[PDB]
DNA sequence: GGCTTTCGTCAACCCTTTGCTTATCTTCCCT
DNA sequence: AGCAATTTAAATAGGGAAGATAAGCAAAGGGTTGACGAAAGCC
C-alpha cells in the first residue's frame, strides 16, 4: 500500500546543468534523490522513491555550446586581478519546469503533508537552481495497481526517466541505440584522509568518479509500470528504479 | 592600367512603372470606368505536343484564367504611371570612382531621342503587348505635371517624328540629364470591339491547377510593371544588323527568340562600359545603349 | 574520468554524433589545467542530457 | 618564517548545425 | 394560439499539354574570461 505526493509543474531556474564531466543537460537522478533525502532530513519525512519528469528544459546556451557563467571574484588572496574579468570555470545552467512525485509514508493528515512539503519547497533547490514557482503539492495513494497508475497519469504532463541499462559502455550504445546517459550514482576511489575543508568531520568521505546508467524519456503515460520510473537510493551506492530495467 | 568594373557595381530603376490596371469603357463615355474582372474558365481540347502522336486525339482539360471586355463595353482602357527618374549615373550600389568616370564618360550621350523613344513607345502603345493586336484606334492619353498629351495614329516599329512625344521627352530628358523625376500618367483606349477579349499579364505558378494565371489586382485585370517597364525600353536599333527596336539589355538579349543580339560581337553593355572606363570613345548610338542601360537598371560586376 | 573525456572524444566525433555540447575546458590557454585540454583545443565532446520538451498547445 | 603581491612561464584545434518523445476518453446494468 | 406528412432516387466517361529559364557581386571582426612558479618586499 503506497503514498505519494505530486508537485506538479516545478519552473526552477539556474539549475546546474553539469550532470558530470561528460553529461550536461537534464539533472540526474542522484540529484532528485538528494532532494528526496533533503526533506527526509529537513521535514523528518522519509522518502523511498522519487518520480521526475520534465515538463520544460532548456540548457542556456546554443544547440552546440552551454552559455557559461561570468564568474565573480571570490577567492581570497587575489585582489589586484579583480578589476579584470574572472577565469571562468565550466558550470552549464539550465531552465526547468519539473514534475516531481516522492513517494512518502505518512500517518498523518494530507494538509499537514502538503504544508511540510511546500516548506520544504520553498526553502528547496532543484539542481543548485532556484524553484522559481511550483503548485500545490497534492496527495494521492497507490493502494493497488490501477491506483498506481492513477498516481503515475496525475503528473500529466511530464517526460520521466526510464532506467535501459548498460550493455557494452556508454559511448557505444548512446550511438548505437540512441539512448541517453545520466548518472545513475558514483563509484568510489580512494578514502579521504583530510576532513577537515569538508562539511563534516566526521562523516566518511570518499573521492567518486560518478557511474552511469542509459536511460530513456518516455511521457508519464505511456510508461507502463509507474515503478520502472520512481528512482531510489540502491545499495551499492547508485540509484536504481523499483521497476528495474525499462523493456 | 585597366580600370576594371568593381564587382558590387549595381544601377537602380530610373524608368519605374506601375500595374497596368486593366478597365472596360466605351469609345465615347471614357470616363464610366467599369474594371475588367479576371474570370477563370476550364476548356477542353485537344492535346497535341510536338512528340506525342498517341495522346492525340485522347483530350485535354485546361483551367486557365481569361479576361475579356464586357458586352457592353467596346474599349479598353489601361491605367499606369511611368516615372522617369533622373540622377542617373550615381550609382547606388556601385562604386565612386568607377560611377564617376562612367559618367563622365557618358555626359554627352543624346538624351533627347532616349526620352522621344520612351515616350514614343509608351505613346504609340507598346505597353499594350497584345492589347494592341486587333484594333479600329489607339488612343494614349498621357498627363504629364497638367499637362494633356493625345495620340491617335503612331507606328509601333519606328519612330516617327510629330511635336507632343517631343514635348514631353523635353522634360523627360530634361530629367534624365540632371535631378528630379517626372511622373507620366498613361490611360489607354483601345477601340477592341464588342465582348473583346484583353491580354494581361499572366504570372508563373509553378504547382497549380491552372494553366494560365493572370495578373489580377484585388481581381481586375493588370499587366506587370516589368512587362510595361520592359515596353518602355524596347528602344534597341543601334546593335548589329537591327532591323525591329529590342529591349535594352546588358547583353540585347530576348528570350523568346532564344538569341542574344550584342552577345559575341563586341556590342554588350559590359564591353563598352570598360570601353568607356578606359578612353574607347564611343560612338552616339552606343553611348545611348550604355545610358539605356544604366536607366533600366542592374548589377554590372564579377 | 578522463578516459569518459577523451574516448568520448574521439569516438563521437569519429562515430558522428552530434546530440552534444563542446567545451574548453581550461579557458583562453589550457596548459595550465591538462594535457589533453592542452593538445584537444577544440573542446571535449559531453552528451547533450536535454530531455524532450512537452508542447504547450495541445 | 611564512606571506602576500606582481611578474615571468608555457602553450597551440579537425570539425557537427535537430530530434530525444510525441498527453491521462464507455461496454453491461438497474435504479 | 399550435398545427406544415410520408418513400424514391440524385449519371455513367474522356481528358487534365509540354518547352524555356531559376544571376552574378561582397561582406560574415575581435575585445575579457591563467594557474602554477618564481623573484621579492613585508609583517
Amino acid at each position: 500500500m503506497r503514498k505519494f505526493i505530486i508537485v506538479k509543474n516545478v519552473k526552477v531556474d539556474g539549475i546546474n546543468a553539469k550532470s558530470s564531466d561528460i553529461t550536461v543537460g537534464m539533472p540526474p537522478a542522484t540529484t532528485f534523490c538528494g532532494l528526496g533525502e533533503t526533506m527526509s532530513i529537513k521535514t523528518g519525512i522519509v522518502v523511498k522513491a522519487v518520480s521526475y519528469g520534465s515538463v520544460k528544459f532548456e540548457v542556456r546556451g546554443s544547440r552546440f555550446n552551454t552559455s557559461v557563467t561570468k564568474f565573480a571574484w571570490q577567492d581570497r588572496g587575489n585582489g589586484g586581478k579583480a578589476n579584470n574579468n574572472s577565469p571562468i570555470q565550466p558550470k552549464p545552467l539550465a531552465d526547468g519546469v519539473f514534475t516531481l512525485c516522492f513517494e512518502v509514508e505518512w500517518e498523518d493528515c494530507a494538509e499537514v503533508l502538503v504544508d511540510k512539503v511546500t516548506n520544504f519547497i520553498n526553502t528547496a533547490r532543484i539542481a543548485g537552481g532556484t524553484i522559481a514557482s511550483f503548485n500545490k503539492p497534492f496527495v494521492k495513494v497507490a493502494k493497488d495497481a490501477e491506483e498506481l497508475a492513477s498516481v503515475k497519469n496525475a503528473m500529466m504532463p511530464c517526460y520521466v526517466v526510464v532506467d535501459c541499462g548498460v550493455e557494452v559502455n556508454i559511448f557505444e550504445d548512446a550511438v548505437n541505440r540512441k539512448l541517453q546517459p545520466m548518472v545513475n550514482g558514483y563509484k568510489k576511489l580512494e578514502k579521504i584522509v583530510d576532513n577537515k575543508h569538508m562539511r563534516d568531520k566526521f562523516t566518511p568521505a570518499y573521492l567518486a568518479t560518478p557511474t552511469y546508467t542509459m536511460i530513456g524519456y518516455k511521457m508519464v503515460s505511456n510508461v507502463d509500470n509507474f515503478d520502472q520510473a520512481l528512482w531510489q537510493y540502491g545499495e551499492n551506492t547508485k540509484v536504481k528504479t523499483i521497476g528495474g530495467i525499462y523493456n | 592600367t585597366k580600370l576594371k568594373a568593381p564587382a558590387v557595381l549595381a544601377y537602380s530603376r530610373k524608368i519605374n512603372p506601375t500595374n497596368a490596371l486593366m478597365f472596360a469603357v466605351n469609345w465615347s463615355d471614357r470616363d464610366n470606368t467599369t474594371a475588367v474582372m479576371v474570370g477563370t474558365k476550364t476548356v477542353a481540347g485537344t492535346q497535341s505536343v510536338r512528340g506525342n502522336p498517341n495522346d492525340a486525339d485522347k483530350g485535354n482539360i485546361q483551367t486557365v484564367n481569361f479576361a475579356n471586355l464586357p458586352h457592353n463595353k467596346n474599349t479598353l482602357l489601361v491605367k499606369y504611371n511611368v516615372k522617369f527618374v533622373g540622377d542617373v549615373f550615381k550609382a547606388e550600389l556601385g562604386g565612386g570612382e568607377y560611377s564617376n568616370t562612367l559618367q563622365t564618360a557618358l555626359e554627352n550621350t543624346d538624351f533627347g531621342t532616349l526620352a522621344y523613344r520612351y515616350v514614343y513607345n509608351i505613346a504609340a502603345g507598346r505597353t499594350l503587348w497584345r492589347n494592341r493586336v486587333g484594333a479600329e484606334s489607339i488612343e494614349t492619353v498621357i498627363t504629364v505635371n497638367d499637362q494633356t498629351f493625345t495620340f491617335s495614329d503612331l507606328l509601333v516599329n519606328e519612330f516617327d517624328e510629330d511635336v507632343d512625344v517631343a514635348e514631353i521627352a523635353d522634360m523627360v530628358a530634361g530629367v534624365l540629364s540632371g535631378e528630379g523625376f517626372v511622373t507620366l500618367k498613361v490611360e489607354h483606349y483601345m477601340l477592341l470591339g464588342e465582348g473583346s477579349e484583353v491580354f494581361p499579364s499572366q504570372e508563373f505558378v509553378e504547382n497549380s491547377k491552372l494553366s494560365k494565371q493572370l495578373f489580377d489586382l484585388n481581381g481586375q485585370a493588370a499587366m506587370h510593371d516589368q512587362k510595361i517597364g520592359n515596353a518602355i525600353r524596347t528602344i534597341d536599333t543601334w546593335y548589329e544588323d537591327a532591323t525591329t527596336p529590342i529591349a535594352v539589355e546588358p547583353y540585347g538579349s530576348v528570350v523568346r527568340n532564344g538569341v542574344a543580339y550584342r552577345a559575341g560581337n563586341k556590342t554588350d553593355l559590359f564591353t563598352l562600359m570598360d570601353g568607356a572606363v578606359n578612353g574607347k570613345s564611343l560612338t552616339e548610338e552606343d553611348q545611348m545603349f550604355v545610358t539605356a542601360n544604366l536607366i533600366r537598371g542592374g548589377v554590372f560586376g564579377g | 574520468n578522463a578516459h569518459n573525456l577523451i574516448s568520448g572524444t574521439e569516438y563521437l566525433w569519429e562515430h558522428k554524433y552530434y546530440n552534444t555540447f563542446t567545451q574548453k575546458l581550461g579557458g583562453s590557454n589550457p596548459q595550465n589545467c591538462t594535457h589533453a585540454c592542452n593538445k584537444m583545443r577544440g573542446g571535449f565532446k559531453q552528451f547533450n542530457c536535454t530531455p524532450p520538451q512537452v508542447e504547450d498547445n495541445y
